[PDB]
């Protein structure tokens, strides 16, 4: 799957991630692995009925990710090459 | 990871080769053509664009977005030094807007947890569907928006969007710029649309 | 390694909160099993014979 | 004469099918196209939820992995 | 070739013609947006997405400017969806 | 040692009616006679039915191809 | 200044030019 090659180019970009449980996880990408496992720092998690959680670091399984909200400013056309 | 995982190892093994062999000779992609009706999916609206001359300038928008950020940094301080029940739609309406009712002191909004803020935004939005936009309503909306911590639940994004909609609709009842509501409505829409990333709702 | 569960009885937990009690009869590299004389322990459990179980689905497996 | 999986699929293209999903929804349509992963393209698609017709989707791609079974329709 | 034909053409049409598609997501939600790129797994770079759903029985939505969507989440994808305000 | 492919293969030769436990569904099982299969465990199934649970109802399917990643357990019937 | 918000809102409305 070529497109992960794209996610791999995103170090230092801060993103929000929706987990399959529906949690939203905001954080900054330290790294994404070839299977979409994503390592974040400076993390904030919004949960359905529980106050937010701040974490210095978190890493999330690629198959627990539904999607990445990217930064608007992200330049897609250069990253897609 | 694996779209179609192999579940069986390659007698039966003899059969499975025959199958693998035959399948590899089957064409990969096959398109049939068809020799010669669509439903509707209900999309919610956009914002109603501002009546001519009512649309604010970008510099003012950016200014507010920028200002608001700083205001939000303050809200965290108060919430550092440490009301109707959460489910009480009727109390919360009455508590915030009254008959007057309580202003949004940091002393109060800082105390509310994130589920409650969201609850109250909904209640104040429902009232709003069904009563007029005062200044008291406006500060609460601003205050609740300032208290919402991101990243936002999708449910919270939908709610603030409905609110921007309602604002853009009320903005068409106006018949002079001098109308007290105009600045407030423009602000709340600007916050939702730029600060909270719902750029499809922005006045441009 | 699964070598020495063979011909030993067991109970199995399967995805979807499903449990199975039987005795291991065969297996493969992909983790599929054959279990003999197996019962589905439903809520209110049935003897369902020789069965093949897929390597996933098999959540927990104990003796 | 065993009928194996890929042949049978290739055998269904150009024809009415009902595709049923691992989530319980099913789609009836003419199977336009197929690939090696068993992704499917349907045209004139009807979606059934609860077995109740829910929508006319027209042309539609279904991701292989969501499929529970496919079958021929008259 | 067989991105051009074969079921993945549905996706390569939106890339070619800047056409929106509607995606049914395992979310129980629907995404309406333009495709930027995709892979064989239907991993996706989307633009200008409207996420739409119903719940308590009221329609709900949100806007996401730029998205990477895991092919995992995609159930069905409609070419040429029809939507109304 | 009974290797699973053997068993599966045995069902094919005999044309035994089998019942399949679905992976993502516990409220339905699929019933059929198996007339083809492959290394993905995809099954072409003859004379298939959807047997639902607590409702004691069966739906005739006909000939269907059942994807292998759906299979949790296979049993005879 | 416990009314920083109320204050914040009025300023923001008033800046509309």
């Amino acid at each position: 799957m070529k497109l992960v090659r794209f996610l791999m180019k995103l170090s230092h970009e801060t993103v929000t991630i929706e987990l399959k449980n529906g949690t939203q996880v905001h954080g900054t990408i330290t790294g994404v692995d070839v299977s979409m496992n994503t390592h974040l720092k400076a993390v904030k998690m919004t949960l359905k009925n529980r106050e937010p959680v701040q974490l210095e670091t978190l890493s999330i399984r690629g198959n627990n990710i539904r999607y990445f909200i990217l930064p608007d400013s992200l330049p897609l056309d250069t990253l897609l090459v | 990871e694996e779209l179609m995982p192999r579940l069986l190892p390659v007698t039966p093994q003899e059969y499975l080769r025959r199958v693998q062999i035959e399948a590899a000779q089957c064409p990969d992609v096959v398109v049939a053509q068809i020799d010669p009706k669509q439903s509707v999916n209900i999309s919610l609206s956009g914002c109603q664009p501002a009546p001519e001359g009512y649309s604010p300038t970008l510099q003012w928008q950016q200014q507010q977005v920028a200002q608001f950020s700083t205001v939000r940094q303050n809200v965290n301080k108060h919430r550092s030094h440490w009301m109707p029940k959460s489910e009480d739609e009727e109390g919360w309406k009455k508590f915030c807007l009254g008959e007057i009712g309580f202003p949004p002191l940091l002393s109060i909004v800082s105390r509310m947890n994130q589920a409650t803020v969201t609850s109250v935004l909904e209640y104040l939005s429902n009232w709003f569907g069904e009563r007029d936009f005062t200044p008291e309503l406006g500060r609460w909306l601003y205050a609740l928006l300032a208290c919402l911590e991101k990243p936002l639940l999708p449910e919270a994004h939908s709610l603030i969007r409905q609110l921007a909609r309602r604002c853009s609709e009320v903005r068409l009842l106006v018949d002079s710029k001098d109308d007290e509501r105009v600045p407030a409505l423009n602000l709340l829409i600007c916050l939702v649309s730029r600060y909270f990333d719902q750029r499809d709702l922005a006045d441009e | 390694e699964l070598k020495k569960f063979m011909d030993k009885k067991l109970s199995l937990k399967l995805n979807g909160g499903r449990h199975v009690q039987g005795i291991l009869r065969g297996f493969d590299p992909f983790m599929n099993l054959v279990i003999d004389e197996c019962v589905e322990m439903a809520t209110s459990g049935n003897n369902i014979g020789m069965v093949v179980i897929r390597g996933n689905s098999i959540i927990m497996l104990e003796a | 004469l065993p009928l194996n999986p890929k042949p049978f699929l290739n055998g269904l293209t150009g024809k009415p099918v009902m595709v049923k999903l691992k989530w319980g929804m099913e789609y009836k349509g003419y199977l336009v196209s197929v690939d090696g992963y068993m992704n499917m393209q349907l045209a004139n698609t009807e979606e059934y939820i609860d077995g109740a017709l829910s929508g006319h989707l027209g042309e539609v791609l279904i991701r292989c992995n969501n499929v529970l079974y496919i079958r021929g329709v008259e | 070739e067989e991105f051009n034909t074969g079921p993945l053409s549905v996706l390569t049409q939106s890339v070619k013609n800047n056409t929106q598609v509607l995606i049914n997501c395992r979310n129980n939600k629907k995404l309406l947006g333009r495709v930027k790129a995709f892979d064989r797994h239907c991993n996706m770079v989307l633009e200008n997405v409207k996420e739409m759903w119903t719940e308590v029985p009221v329609n709900k939505d949100r806007y996401i400017s730029k998205m990477f969507l895991r092919g995992d989440s995609v159930i069905v994808v409609l070419r040429n969806p029809l939507i109304a305000g | 040692m009974v290797q699973p492919i053997n068993l599966i293969f045995r069902y094919l030769q005999n044309r035994s009616r089998i019942q399949v436990w679905l992976y993502e569904q516990v409220n339905m099982r699929i019933e059929g006679c198996i007339i083809g299969f492959d290394e993905y465990m995809n099954l072409v199934l003859d004379d298939a039915e959807e047997i639902h649970s607590k409702t004691k109802s069966r739906k005739q399917l006909g000939r269907i191809m059942l994807k292998g990643d759906n299979i949790t357990l296979l049993q005879s019937v | 200044d416990d009314t920083a918000l109320i204050k914040a809102y009025d300023k923001a409305v008033a800046s509309f030019k």
